[PDB]
């Protein structure tokens, strides 16, 4: 566990994102990691991070529908609720979603959750 | 033995027990398992789940090995006696350290007392850095730091030297050795061994190699073997001449070998040792061995310590020299004289 | 129709009891005929007195059936089981899986785990 | 989890003492949930939160390795190194007769009391306590007739029933799902509840009586008694706090006296007006083979080896500082943490063991994982260290064991069922004879139920159970509340569960 | 008249059918309040199950227990049964 | 002797050290039953292990019934073996082979017949029936004369 590709979780998040993630630094240990070029191994980036740099999309009607945007090719179109001052959020690929009606509320908030602008 | 083991630094081990798929919980490393010896170590200690690091030279020689154990089990290190990083690298996540490095005879760039001191100085200095539980070194019998035999001195002072360093070495001392691929029945059997300077007359307690894996297996789980030093020898004493004998017997071949007196033969013998590449069985110790005697030193535990009997290689003559019968006489059923 | 190989034997039911008591003794006897047969045929190092031993345990193991109709099934198993070992259909892996070479105490049993 | 992946165990509950029919879906090594299966004379669908949720603190907390305390801390042992350092210990303390001391918990099954009673009885100490207070001593209702210590009328019982009298036990807290068949038989009829102690927040209505024997005394002798005596199928439930209590000795001679006043009515042909209720998985079908202190003079004499089996809510008085202490059971608590010797057994989502619910069915789990690491069966356990001991137990196998329980008592053979006790009215010597001449104190009825979350190892380490008790201490409705998820308050949640 | 020094425990099978005679239920009726009036720290453990042969066990000191079938005796039979039990 | 672990029990290529020390085995002189466990070609692990024959009660998650129509007949878990994890990818391991198979009978006598001429140890537990009793939609609705028990929601 000497670089920081052997230890930080992704290369855009360095701790774990689940309750059962084992952490990189343990599990880039042990014999078989011995004579290992640690920056060749698979290190994805974290989708826990990406996916809450897209801002909200803002939108007045009551309930957004969500498919994806790839048509065929996106997820199974659902429909998302937005009446709690909070911003919601698709099940499937996590878009963010708020209503103006809380426009006040949440550009009031210290923190958030997705960038609201 | 049983379903824990605790080791020295205190670890514990809680093991399932059977097949290769199940958990050992031992991590070996065996330095010097591309042998003779070495496999039947390995597969004892893989067959049973257990990760075993097997240090390597050449590529190629290296690849038996791998059968022994489940995926991830065997791994493979490529390392030098001269590159402390590949030892270090190989013995740090371990809880026991073999030590099977050994030569015969000298080399362009390792002499004796190159391979056996200065290696296991490496090696028991990186068991000692580390702090790794158990390390069996293995030696020769008739070792001495007294001895005039290049192999009996050099690996005496190996042994010294092991113990000051890393006090709770279980030593282990074989006699010379017989089983599949073995340089002891295999040579008697074998046209190219003509050249003798005794009359084939030096005893030893020939040992079986796999009574010998077997010994080394038990001293990681018997912990009360750290510290000790094992003289593994046979049932028997026989000359050259008597397993020469059983070896007639069983191929049917009546061998014959040229003697030479030994002022005579030893500088020849120095000579093709030092103008051939491949192993001759000929070199100036190899004749000073060959006019010594193996003794058997007190005070030293033996298989009976280990709860072992060993067997005789008469049983196992039939077995490892069926191969070099003629066939007339290879339908043939095991002497049994 | 094609040939019954060599120890090709028709599949026959017993008689009588009579008629199996003979049939037994018959297997047996041919089995160990040929121990010394086994011994060269597959390089067995051990010696036959140790091939015989086995014959006659796994004789033994069926001793006490009192049933025509479980010998039979086990007299149609030992002549496939004489037919394969003796035209060497079998190779000499088989035939040492053959040979061996459980816990004797609760006490020993518990504690290695369960044996 | 998905459900077609999950294999299917129908196993019994034993986080409180009805026994009810649970399934346990286990994936590989690890339970994924704890679902209900149907008995109608037991549990009729239904499990409470404890039995469902705390599955989760079968994985957190575990011991599977035997520990030797050295030097003041805990360090591995191998089994043998651990039972002969049990033995050397016993060697050198010489205990005579009753100075081997065992206490059982709530979780340990009939094959674990039967083994351990005929090993403590072969040392020589008939000290077979209980965990909870007052489990060291006689009780206040025998164990000669089954009568003394059941719920006679049966759980099915209650579906007829028409006055029920409570005595000193919330019906919740205790057997959540007998509380609601209570409350089933009441919507639906002219059934009337009296209770007497501490005052609960029921989901059904009752009239209090009062908290102590004397109010109990004035219950009989005025209307509710009176409601009971004309009543048909009249039911007084005894909770096993009153038997926890100072004055178990008078309040259950009180009781059967009444009953014994009013049979044809308590005592007929096809009704059993007494019962008392069991809160424990082990209790009853502890009372099944007398696994219980028999004199004062025994529980008079100071133990100088202690074996807590599964025990961990004993009272601090019942096991000596200088005792050497043995803990034997799955989790790491409060038992586990002051004992001299550790040794893990089995849970029972991993055994094959009896458990009698309040009632006297007989019922057997069914193993739905292996052993973890180095653990064993518990009644093994007992088995080998009888060996050691220099008495080794005369079976080696489960059915000799059973063999031995079905003599003890043959009900332990007869599996799902419910014996009828012949002798019903014998249960007058050790309730009335036996208890004459009590030095009543007059202190009030206790609630033996502090946290419902909290009643046992398995739930004091439930992850779930935490966060129950959190929020219900706090009133946070939220769903998340110390769970993964995003909040206002949380903008990046947390992998944290139960913290 | 209490049982000699030495009895652990009694513990008598019977079931409640009159499959086998109703003699041990008679017995038992009748002795169980005086046999336990006369001695009441030992336990006699009254149990049942249907189909059970009347018997019954003394236990003894370390560990030691002694059998006795009760079937076919009758409530005197059966009396002096229990009596050689706990005399000594 | 009354249910003894033998431990003269010869052992075949078939037993590990997960094998479980048996009562006894069939031998052939057994009256009236066939001992097919004994020409079967099975281990002897199968007569040391209990089996359970039971008909499935009906998952808690559905209504529907069809998995509780037959008898079922699986192999009881044991305490070592069952399951261990890879040291490798964290995969469950086993080393017990009846850990996957289950038999399915028409009746329960069937279930008995079959484990006793394969010579299991077997132990049966009889489903838990449902007591019937009417259900009438009217009762949502019944006059009190008194005070309300509850108040129905519907
Ligand atoms: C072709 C270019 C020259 C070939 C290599 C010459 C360099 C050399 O070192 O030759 C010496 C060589 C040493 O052989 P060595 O392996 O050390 O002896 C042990 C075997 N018994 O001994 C030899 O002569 C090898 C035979 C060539
Ligand atoms: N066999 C016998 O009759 C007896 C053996 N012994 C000792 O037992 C041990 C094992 O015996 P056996 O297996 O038969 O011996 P082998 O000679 O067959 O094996 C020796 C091992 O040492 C390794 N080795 C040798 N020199 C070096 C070096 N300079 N650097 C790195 N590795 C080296 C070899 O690796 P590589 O193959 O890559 O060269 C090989 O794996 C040896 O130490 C031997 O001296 C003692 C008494 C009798
Ligand atoms: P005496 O009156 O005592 O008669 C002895 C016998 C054995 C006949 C009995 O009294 C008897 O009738 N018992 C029932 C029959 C019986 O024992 N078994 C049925 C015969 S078939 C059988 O036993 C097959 C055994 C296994 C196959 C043959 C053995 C050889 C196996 C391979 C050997 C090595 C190959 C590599
Ligand atoms: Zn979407």
């Amino acid at each position: 566990g000497r670089p920081a590709s052997a230890v930080m979780q992704a290369p855009n998040r360095a701790e774990v994102w689940s309750r059962s993630q084992r952490p990189r630094s343990e599990a880039m240990a042990g014999p078989r990691f011995e004579q290992t070029d640690f920056d060749a191994q698979p290190r994805p980036w974290a989708a826990i991070e990406l996916i809450h740099k897209q801002p909200v999309r803002w939108t007045h009607d009551r309930i957004v529908a969500c498919d994806g945007g790839g048509g065929p090719h996106g997820h199974p179109k659902i429909y998302i609720n937005t009446d709690k001052p909070e911003i919601a959020t698709c099940n499937y690929c996590g878009l963010p979603f708020a209503n103006e009606h809380h426009r006040k509320y949440l550009e009031s908030l210290p923190q958030t959750s997705y960038p609201l602008n | 033995i049983s379903d824990i083991h605790i080791t020295r630094t205190g670890k514990p081990l809680i093991r399932i027990q059977g097949g290769r798929s199940s958990l050992g919980e031992h991590t070996a490393t065996v330095f010097g398992a591309t042998g003779q010896l070495g496999r039947y170590i390995v597969n004892r200690l893989a067959r049973q789940g257990c990760t075993v690091i097997v240090p390597y030279r050449e590529e190629m020689a290296k690849r038996h090995l791998k059968v022994s154990g489940d995926l991830g089990r065997v791994i493979f290190m490529e390392f030098d006696l001269r590159n402390t990083q590949s030892i270090e690298e190989s013995v740090r996540h371990s809880d026991v350290v073999y030590n099977l490095i050994g030569r015969d005879y000298p080399t362009k760039n390792f002499s004796l007392a190159d391979v056996h001191i200065e290696g296991t100085e490496r090696i028991v200095e990186a068991v000692a850095k580390y702090d790794v539980d158990r390390f069996i070194q293995v030696s020769t019998y008739n070792a001495n730091p007294d001895s005039t035999c290049e192999f009996f001195r050099t690996k005496g002072i190996a042994e010294k030297v092991a113990r000051h360093v890393f006090p709770e070495t279980t030593i282990v001392r074989p006699a010379p050795m017989f089983g599949f691929e073995d340089r002891l029945l295999l040579k008697l059997a074998s046209v190219t061994n003509l050249f003798t300077s005794n009359h084939m007359r030096e005893k030893f307690w020939p040992v079986h190699v796999n009574e010998v894996g077997e010994a080394l297996e038990r001293m990681l789980y018997d912990d009360s073997t750290a510290g000790q030093t094992f003289e593994l020898y046979g049932p028997r004493q026989y000359s050259m001449a008597q397993i020469a004998e059983l070896v007639d017997r069983e191929i049917y071949k009546k061998r014959r070998h040229i003697n030479l007196p030994k002022p005579i033969l030893q500088p020849l013998a120095e000579l093709i040792n030092r103008v051939l590449w491949w192993d001759t069985g000929l070199s100036r110790d190899q004749v000073e061995r060959e006019f010594h005697d193996q003794v058997i030193d007190p005070t030293a535990k033996t298989f009976k310590d280990l709860g072992m009997e060993p067997t005789d290689i008469s049983k196992w003559t039939y077995h490892y020299l069926l191969p070099y019968r003629p066939s007339t006489y290879y339908d043939l059923p095991p002497s049994t004289e | 129709a094609v040939q019954p190989t060599k120890f090709a034997v028709t599949v026959r039911q017993s008689r009588n009891w009579a008629d199996a008591k003979q049939r037994v003794i018959a297997a047996y006897r041919a089995w160990i005929r040929a121990a010394p047969e086994i011994q060269t045929m597959y390089s067995i190092p051990f010696p036959v007195s140790h091939i015989r031993t086995r014959i006659r345990q796994e004789f033994e193991r069926h001793r006490y059936v009192n049933k025509l109709n479980v010998v039979d099934v086990l007299l149609q198993q030992s002549n496939a089981d004489f037919q394969e070992t003796m035209n060497f259909w079998r190779q000499q892996s088989h035939v040492m899986a053959f040979f061996k070479e459980l816990p004797s105490n609760f006490i020993t049993g518990f504690l290695e785990g369960r044996n | 989890a998905r459900p077609w992946e999950l294999k299917r165990t129908e196993s019994i509950d034993v986080l409180d003492g009805l026994g009810s029919n649970i399934r346990v879906d286990s994936r590989g090594l690890e339970v994924m949930r704890i679902l209900p299966r149907l008995n109608d004379d037991v549990n009729e669908e239904w499990i409470n939160d404890k039995t469902r949720f705390a599955c989760d603190g079968l994985k957190t907390q575990r011991l599977t390795m035997p520990l030797v305390r050295r030097d003041g801390k805990f360090e591995p042992a191998t089994w043998e190194q651990a039972l002969t350092e049990i033995a050397h210990a016993y060697q050198t303390l010489a205990p005579k007769e009753n100075e081997f001391k065992v206490i059982a918990g709530q979780l340990v099954e009939v094959e674990s009391l039967v083994a351990m009673k005929d090993l403590a009885n072969r040392l020589g100490s008939e000290n077979l306590a209980l965990d909870f207070p007052g489990g060291s001593q006689p009780l206040a209702h025998g164990v000669d007739i089954r009568s003394n210590y059941l719920f006679n009328s049966k759980i099915w019982g209650i579906e007829e029933a028409d006055a029920i009298l409570l005595v000193g036990t919330n019906p919740r807290h205790e057997a959540a799902v007998l509380n609601a068949r209570i409350r089933k038989q009441w919507l639906r009829s002219d059934l009337e509840i009296a209770a007497v102690g501490q005052p609960w927040e029921s989901t059904f209505d009752y009239e209090h009586l009062g908290t102590d024997l004397a109010a109990l005394k004035n219950a009989l002798s005025g209307p509710f008694g009176e409601k009971l005596k004309k009543a048909k199928r009249p039911m007084i439930i005894v909770g096993s706090g009153v038997t926890e209590h100072p004055d178990a000795k008078a309040f259950y001679e009180t009781v059967w006296s009444f009953v014994e006043k009013n049979a044809s009515n308590f005592l007929t042909e096809e009704w059993c007006g007494y019962n008392v209720l069991q809160r424990a998985a082990s209790r009853a079908g502890a009372f099944e083979v007398g696994f219980v202190v028999p004199s004062p003079e025994v529980a008079a004499t100071k133990p100088k080896f202690v074996w807590l089996l599964g025990a961990d809510e004993f009272d601090p008085a019942d096991v000596p500082k200088d005792a050497f202490i043995v803990y034997q059971g799955h989790h790491g608590d409060r038992g586990a943490e002051i004992a001299d010797i550790v040794l893990p057994g089995a849970a029972y989502t991993e055994k094959a063991g009896t458990y009698v619910n309040t009632e006297g069915r007989v019922q057997m789990t069914r193993a739905a994982t292996g052993l973890p690491g180095a653990a064993r069966t518990d009644w093994k356990i007992i088995r080998a260290v009888s060996e050691f001991l220099g008495v080794p137990l005369p079976y080696d196998d489960v059915a000799q064991l059973r063999d031995r329980m079905a003599e003890i008592s043959p009900a332990l053979a007869a599996y799902d069922v419910v014996e009828p006790v012949a002798l019903r009215h014998l249960s007058k010597v050790q309730l009335v004879d036996q208890n004459k001449g009590a030095k009543v104190t007059g202190e009030p009825l206790k609630k033996v139920v502090e946290n419902f979350y909290f009643t046992d190892v398995i739930s004091r380490s439930s992850p779930t159970m935490a966060r129950c008790s959190a929020a219900k201490e706090t009133g946070d409705p939220r769903t998340n509340f110390m769970a993964p998820g995003m909040e206002e308050d949380r903008p990046m949640g947390q992998i944290a569960y139960g913290a | 008249y209490a049982f000699a020094k030495g009895v652990k425990e009694l513990r008598f099978l019977f079931c409640q059918t009159s499959q086998h005679s109703a003699e041990a239920r008679s017995f038992l009726n009748r002795a169980y309040p005086i046999m336990k009036k006369h001695n009441p720290t030992i336990p006699i453990l009254l149990r049942e199950a249907q189909g059970t042969i009347p018997r019954v066990y003394a236990r003894y000191e370390f560990g030691r227990e002694k059998m006795e079938s009760l079937e076919g005796l009758t409530d005197k039979q059966i009396e002096e049964t229990v009596a050689k039990l706990v005399k000594t | 002797p009354r249910n003894a672990p033998d431990y003269n029990v010869p052992i075949d290529i078939a037993t590990s050290t997960f094998t479980p020390v048996p009562k006894n085995v069939q031998d052939g002189s057994e009256e009236n039953v066939v001992p097919a466990g004994l020409i079967s070609g099975a281990p002897m692990e199968l007569q040391a292990r209990t089996v359970r024959i039971y008909k499935p009660a009906k998952p808690a998650t559905q209504s529907g019934e069809k998995n509780t129509q037959l008898w079922r007949m699986d192999w009881d878990v044991l305490g070592k073996g069952h399951r261990w994890e890879n040291p490798l990818m964290g995969w469950q391991s086993s080393a017990d082979f009846m850990q996957g198979t289950h038999l399915t009978f028409k009746t329960k006598e069937d279930a008995i017949a079959f484990a006793e001429k394969q010579g299991y140890e077997y132990f049966v537990q009889e489903p838990n029936e449902r007591h019937f009793r009417p259900k009438a939609y009217a009762n949502n609705f019944l006059y009190s004369p008194g005070k309300l028990k509850h108040i129905r929601t519907k």
